[PDB]
């Protein structure tokens, strides 16, 4: 898959500085992944966004603060599960034909 | 449309005094088909472990049967029907059902 | 897993069918079939003995295919 | 090489660490909670969580699973902070290319091993489930950190110590407790109240050893903890304030070891050739007892934790030592994370010493149950995955050897060309020369 992740990184390189491409296309089946069809797409839309990060702070990062980050990370079911299966097995278990009713609507 | 809400109310901490053992109501839809004569109609039968089972005849055939209320979330509880319309007020011991 | 447990089975099975059924697998060195003495009849559950390990491991794969009188039989190490 | 793909791999590596460390403090929250307590007392400013959330183990909602492991993981996410450090150094520090990357069209390769190799390279967790150690720190023990003595920060080992003090001393007067009592004198009592003269040789020395001691295990205990910020801490509190010692009536005290009436004289004794010499001389000890002072007081929890446990192995019982001393080594070299016919058998033949060579050098007691191991499962299996099929041929030596050859015993036609000399040549010769005839 390296031919594929280099086009893709290469073309997302370029298209995050994004008329070459457009160019390109017209210029020129091996680009194909341009188009939001072909799957591939998607994973393309990353590469150019985390390459157009890198334009952001072209600044240095000087980062205790690192491990402040993580546990924040980490702050931002199976109990629930099991009750619902209680409630089934009881359900399921209980005489639907021990009636003794008084209206009706 | 038209719909029916029942409101049964439960003990008032009178003999729940004496395990979590499977310490809310369930609803069923049962047809009189099967019982201990006459027969016909539907009755939405209401229970508890402690408590007597409980009846509600329904002659309508379709009333408050509602079409995609909620947004498809998928815990079945019991069934569509529990989940669906259901409250069990259990600080209070008031199970609604409409 | 020299042994395996074998489950569901009817009396008119013995022993023999035990034997020739479970060596169409792989030959069963030991056979254990209990016999109940009080009321003479068998309880339908088996104990099996291999050669080696191999035998019986083999014999957990292909082993609960067995049918015994229309109907299923248990195969499990031991 | 294009740069923006070089600092792109960095941030994703960086990106991948946090991830890491962060999923880490997220199953065992103690992770963090610990070490920032730590942090606290020395660092005063810091904030901590709510005490709920350090009791009930949680971060949020979820209350975690109460967990040698800790400091385990604490050294694993020591090592990978200090990858993302040096990453982050580096860091700080089309067509043409499109072309080339034609090349080597014809490779029938599956290429999934990126962020897998990195994301894998950095997680939790052998084959599935055995060791909590990420492939990143696989070669990562803390027995070559921690003495048995030490149980992983839990106690630090002061009886080396005793002894040294002993030797020190030069007699027999103190015991262990008499010596942690002394101990204990580590703002103003350790200077003012010594337990030897501050100026003795074998004292400085001393000294000297038990604050190194005390300095590596404080850090070692506290791996999460910016090492450098606590040293460099400690030290412009040396440089900026230890006449930092002031009595109302003695004045203002030197560790030349002298009182002084004013501040001015004070001063004016700071230049004068007495303090040149001595802080000239003594200046690493006196930065020594410093420090084992600061230590000592950011580890006051273990103190206390070892001098209780020191009492409590005195005051046992000899099994009861033992059992305990038991528990410490147990705990010491444990996984950090848990998955009659007597002439009847002569007659018969049996419980005569026998060996078979091909298995195991394996005993056997009886010569029906060796004619027995022929056909058997472990048998086969050494003759078939030796190379030697298994038969009945072979169903007599046990030597590896000989059946060696024995297998080497147990494992061509003309087709006529038309010269009339090919009544000596092979079929497949011949059908050769079809081909190229």
């Amino acid at each position: 898959s390296a031919f594929d992740l280099d086009v893709v990184k290469l073309t997302a390189q370029f298209v995050a500085r994004r008329q070459f491409l457009t160019q390109l296309m017209q210029k020129e089946y091996q680009f194909d992944f341009l188009r939001p069809q072909h799957s591939l797409f998607n994973y393309f839309t990353k590469l150019v966004e985390q390459y157009t990060k890198i334009l952001i702070p072209p600044s240095k990062l000087k980062k205790r603060e690192v491990l402040d980050q993580v546990c924040y990370r980490v702050e931002w079911r199976k109990k629930e599960e099991e009750e619902k299966e209680k409630e089934r097995v009881a359900y399921a278990q209980i005489d639907w034909h021990d009636f003794v009713v008084v209206e009706t609507v | 449309r038209p719909g029916y809400k029942v409101t049964k109310q439960r003990d008032s901490e009178m003999g729940q005094q004496s395990y979590p053992e499977i310490a809310m109501p369930r609803h069923r839809f049962m047809s009189a088909y099967e019982q201990r004569p006459d027969r016909r109609w539907q009755y939405l039968l209401m229970a508890a472990e402690p408590y007597e089972t409980i009846a509600f005849k329904v002659p309508s055939r379709e009333i408050d049967k509602a079409e995609g209320k909620f947004w498809t979330h998928w815990n079945r509880e019991t069934k569509q029907f529990f989940l669906q319309f259901h409250f069990k007020m259990e600080k209070p011991p008031a199970p609604p059902s409409l | 897993d020299a042994t395996v447990y074998v489950g569901g089975l009817d009396e008119k099975v013995s022993e023999p069918l035990l034997w020739e059924l479970f060596l169409q697998a792989g030959p069963v060195v030991n056979t254990h079939m209990p016999k109940d003495r009080v009321t003479g009849q068998h309880q339908g559950y088996g104990f099996v003995e291999f050669l080696s390990e191999e035998d019986a491991d083999y014999a957990i794969k292909i082993m609960n295919m067995i049918k015994l009188y229309g109907k299923p039989i248990r195969v499990n190490k031991a | 090489e294009t740069i923006l793909e070089q600092q792109r791999r960095y941030h994703e590596e960086k990106e991948r660490l946090m991830d890491v460390m962060a999923k880490e403090m997220l199953t065992k929250k103690s992770t963090l909670r610990d070490q920032i307590n730590s942090d606290h007392r020395t660092r005063a400013m810091q904030d901590r969580y709510m005490e709920v959330s350090g009791n009930l183990r949680d971060l949020y909602d979820d209350k975690d699973g109460l967990r040698a492991e800790f400091y385990n993981r604490l050294k694993q996410i020591k090592e990978f902070h200090r990858k993302h450090p040096n990453e982050i150094c580096v860091p700080m520090s089309l067509k043409a290319r499109e072309n080339p990357s034609e090349e080597a069209q014809n490779l029938v390769e599956f290429t999934d091993e990126e962020g897998y190799g990195r994301y894998l390279d950095l997680h939790d967790c052998i084959n599935l489930k055995a060791s909590e150690k990420l492939d990143y720190i696989t070669y990562l023990s803390i027995f070559d950190q921690l003495f048995d003595i030490p149980k992983e920060r839990k106690n630090a080992e002061y009886k080396r110590y005793l002894e040294m003090l002993l030797e020190y001393l030069q007699d027999y007067t103190d015991r262990v407790k008499p010596l942690q009592d002394q101990n204990e004198l580590f703002f103003e009592k350790k200077w003012e109240n010594g337990t030897f003269p501050g100026w003795p040789k074998e004292t400085s020395s001393a000294l000297t050893h038990a604050g190194a001691h005390l300095d590596l295990s404080a850090f070692s205990s506290w791996e999460e903890l910016a090492s450098l910020g606590l040293d460099r801490l400690k030290s412009a509190l040396l440089a900026l304030g230890l006449g930092t010692l002031e009595e109302r009536a003695q004045r203002l005290f030197s560790t030349k070891s002298l009182e002084s009436l004013d501040t001015s004289l004070f001063a004016k004794n700071p230049k004068s050739k007495g303090t040149k010499r001595d802080t000239e001389r003594n200046k690493d000890i006196a930065f020594l007892e410093a420090q084992i002072y600061e230590y000592v007081e950011i580890l006051g929890e273990q103190r206390h934790l070892t001098h209780e446990n020191v009492q409590r192995k005195q005051a046992r019982t000899g099994e009861e030592r033992e059992e305990e001393e038991e528990e410490q080594i147990s705990e010491s070299e444990s996984e950090d994370e848990e998955n009659i016919p007597y002439w009847l058998y002569k007659l018969h033949g049996l419980n005569i010493n026998y060996n078979c060579e091909i298995c195991g050098n394996y005993t056997y007691r009886g010569p029906k149950a060796f004619q027995r191991h022929f056909a058997e499962w472990r048998h086969a299996h050494g003759m078939r995955c030796l190379g030697i099929p298994n038969t009945a041929h072979f169903a007599n030596v046990t030597q590896i050897e000989d059946a060696v050859s024995l297998w080497a015993k147990l494992k061509d036609t003309e087709e006529e060309y038309e010269d009339s000399s090919g009544n000596v040549v092979n079929k497949k010769t011949y059908e050769d020369l079809k081909r190229q005839g």
